[PDB]
């Protein structure tokens, strides 16, 4: 039969499932709701391992439980009585014999020691993926530290002075592949020139590889505290989001500048090279997976200054013009193309992250924090592990690194690229237009001429690389 | 077969605009929604005793790509353009966000219908008759909505398919 | 896109995290910190397939050797590992792979053999050891080292093709 628990009375994690405290839905269950006592139980369940479920639970419990309770809990999870000698027992010790203590032998190999190593397990993950609980409260840090601290017995003790290092390794805080990164590519600025260093002057496939690099560390340092709770789109959001923030605004610039390069140049033929030029940058971030670079250049595409340039854009050559509209396909039908090629490739890639953004938001304020049943109130668990989808996809494209080398002065030069100045955004905005307007009016009027504004040749030198030896 | 009219929701962040879609698009009654679902946008109504398709883009969460704003724009026949009112610094951005949609659209007369949203139980900031100028002084209609108990989301939605049909 | 589960097991301090974190991250790890379970993913194509990995990463230490059934139960293949410099942990690879077979009442699992730690010289187990146990089993034998990435790979994508094929 099955095991005896503790009396409920004095271990709270025994009261019986029933559906005024655990609902699932329809080989281990999915928690569709229940209360804060009954999904921690399950959390730490003594009949199976559900990591899935651990990462869901750390990743999104501050929405029902704060970190200090939570502490509290797993705590009281841990502090299991065993039960009392049973009648054989009894028997055994009044003759001055041993007794077998099968029933006891039984529960702590069976509940004791999986329910104990799964709190362990809570913990380590816990410090190891989401500190910054005690990076906020050094009071919840000591706590944690005193508990793993004093875990007594042998059972435990191989993870208990692990979890010790780790928490210690954590207060105070290398990437291998087997084939070599290309070289680096020069085209007009040569190295160290960083003076000349622009659109045009820049390998094109070099300006693609740094940008990458420079995009998928951005996509790699957002963790999931500045995602949960919907917290970059409210008041605190500097303080909350400043890795996405960061990420975002070097996205935008990337997209202004692009903007810029093509209204600033007034002369017809100049600006026909600087936008095939951004479309064979845009080909290479396609070929490298780089979909936050390939929608920063169909964003710029697609800006009031630069779509309304017919002049321009019917001197573009026909395999450009087909290199573009492809990638625009990508986000036609609410990103349909996209979401297919993205679950396609082979990574490393950098997502695009605004759709993550909409659909955690939209997951957020479409489901209720409660579900009411016989009168209690349940946490809704199932809106939580939709959240926790969303950001475990985000991590799982967060793990491959890109095989290119970092040149230092290109990374700089784009880490520094401020296309708006010390201008407010509506003025930049309003001025990038008025350029638009200026070198290809709106008909009737004339198409006038400009001067040539570039000494150095227009010629690009392609997008396939190059191997010397 | 059917007209398919494309509206796309405008407006300030971190205010609840995104409520109006989701009520709107909802099994009206069962609290519940995944946005990853295919066609969790789209939804065929009964407008006038004409039925059509509505499909809507709502980019909440990334009013941030400022860049982006243009390109999602150009997408859509017709606008809400939605402010919270609780919050003014919402409803004083409704004059750029018209301003940027007439120019993505190169037209001077896009359809599009203003909304008040009521977000939460925060004071009121913005009065009903202030909005109520706004949108007279635009041509346009003004809706209030409520983020949680669905009132106005259908004639809000409604409100603009007629201003396309009659353009 | 395929979703395939695969299970890491093995003696504790084989390499089981590292190798797997040398996959998932191209990172090798220093520390030993013995792990209770962890789980991954990777998206990889795989033979022109685009698939979605699932990796449990299993408690090596003794102390965690009752909870075993429960991860076997859910896993379509097993990487079993040992270390060829401890010929202790190649001893104990007979009673994960029997195990395995209990649980899930089947004599055709998909596995492969893993001799990890294959960049140090001081070599125990001979690969012949190891290779004529994997032909016992039915099953490919691949040495490898998560220090360096040899081998890691062909191991995990081995099993992979071998779970396609089941
Ligand atoms: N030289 C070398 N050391 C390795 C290799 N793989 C792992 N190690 C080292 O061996 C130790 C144990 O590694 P670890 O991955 O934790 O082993 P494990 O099998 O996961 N242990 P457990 O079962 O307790 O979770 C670590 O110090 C690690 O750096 C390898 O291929 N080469
Ligand atoms: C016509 C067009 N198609 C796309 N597109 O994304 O497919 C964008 N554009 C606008 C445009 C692009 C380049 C240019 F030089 C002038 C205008
Ligand atoms: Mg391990
Ligand atoms: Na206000």
């Amino acid at each position: 039969g099955q095991m005896r628990l503790p009396s409920a009375d004095v271990y709270r994690f025994a009261e019986p499932d029933s559906e005024e405290n655990i609902i699932f839905e329809e080989g281990i269950p999915i928690i569709k709701a229940g209360t804060v006592i009954k999904l921690i139980e399950r959390l730490t369940y003594h009949m199976y391992a559900d990591p899935n479920f651990v990462r869901t639970f750390l990743t999104t419990y501050r929405s029902f439980c704060k970190p200090q309770e939570l502490l509290s809990l797993i705590i009281e999870r841990f502090e299991i009585p065993e039960p009392e000698p049973t009648e054989a027992d009894r028997i055994a010790i009044e003759n001055g014999d041993q007794p077998l203590s099968a029933e006891l032998k039984r529960f702590r190999k069976e509940y004791i020691q999986p329910v104990q190593l799964r709190v362990l397990n809570v913990c380590r993950h816990w410090v190891e993926h989401h500190f910054y609980d005690f990076e906020r409260d050094a009071y919840l840090l000591q706590r944690m530290e005193e508990f793993i601290g004093t875990v007594r017995g042998k059972a435990m003790k191989k993870w208990v002075e692990s979890i010790t290092k780790i928490i210690q390794r954590k207060k105070i805080a290398n990437i291998t592949f087997q084939s070599s990164p290309p070289t680096v590519e020069w085209h007009i600025s040569r190295p160290g020139h960083i003076e000349t260093f622009d659109l045009l002057t820049l390998h094109p496939i070099e300006i693609a590889r740094q940008l990458t690099l420079l995009e998928s560390d951005l996509y790699r340092a957002v963790q999931p505290s500045e995602l949960v709770g919907s917290v970059w789109t409210k008041e605190d959001k500097e303080i909350n989001s400043p890795n996405l923030l960061k990420m975002i605004r070097h996205t935008t610039n990337l997209t202004l500048w692009f903007e810029k390069c093509i209204v600033e140049t007034e002369n017809l033929e100049e600006r026909v090279a600087v936008v095939s030029r951004i479309i064979e940058i845009l080909q290479v971030f396609q070929e490298l997976n780089n979909f936050n670079g390939v929608l920063e250049v169909v964003s710029a595409m697609n800006s009031s200054p630069v779509y309304r340039l017919d002049h321009t854009f019917e001197q573009i050559p026909s395999r450009q013009k087909k290199i573009l509209e492809e990638a625009h396909e990508l986000s036609e039908d609410h990103y349909k193309k996209y979401l297919a090629k993205l679950r396609s490739i082979n990574p490393p890639c950098v997502p695009f992250f605004g759709i993550y953004l909409t659909n955690i938001l939209k997951t957020e304020e479409g489901n209720p924090e409660v579900l009411k049943r016989h009168g209690k109130e349940l946490i809704n668990f199932s809106k939580r592990r939709k959240v926790a989808e969303i950001t475990g996809e985000i991590q799982q494209y967060q793990n491959q690194p890109y095989c290119l080398r970092v040149e230092s002065d290109i990374k700089r030069f784009f880490e520094n690229l401020n296309p708006m100045g010390n201008s407010m955004e509506k003025e930049f905005t309003d001025y990038l237009f008025n350029k638009s307007l200026e070198i290809e009016p709106r008909n009737p009027k004339p198409l006038p001429r400009f001067p040539k504004k570039y000494s150095y040749p227009l010629k690009s030198p392609g997008v396939r690389p190059s191997n010397p030896r | 077969g059917m007209t398919e009219y494309k509206l796309v929701v405008v407006g300030a962040g971190g205010v609840g605009k995104s409520a109006l879609t989701i009520q709107l698009i909802q099994n009206h009654f069962v609290d519940e929604y995944d946005p990853t679902i295919e066609d969790s946008y789209r939804k065929q109504v009964v407008i006038d005793g004409e039925t059509c398709l509505l499909d809507i883009l709502d980019t909440a969460g990334q009013e941030e790509y400022s860049a982006m704003r243009d390109q999602y724009m150009r997408t859509g026949e017709g606008f809400l353009c939605v402010f919270a009112i609780n919050n003014t610094k919402s409803f004083e951005d409704i004059h750029q966000y018209r301003e940027q949609i007439k120019r993505v659209k190169d037209s001077d007369d896009v359809p599009m219908v203003l909304v008040g949203n009521k977000c939460d139980l925060a004071a009121r900031t913005v009065e009903s008759r202030q909005a109520q100028d706004l949108a007279r002084s635009y041509g346009i209609p003004y809706i209030e909505t409520s983020a949680k108990t669905r009132q106005g989301v259908e004639d809000a939605f409604y409100t603009l398919v007629r201003e396309i049909r009659q353009h």
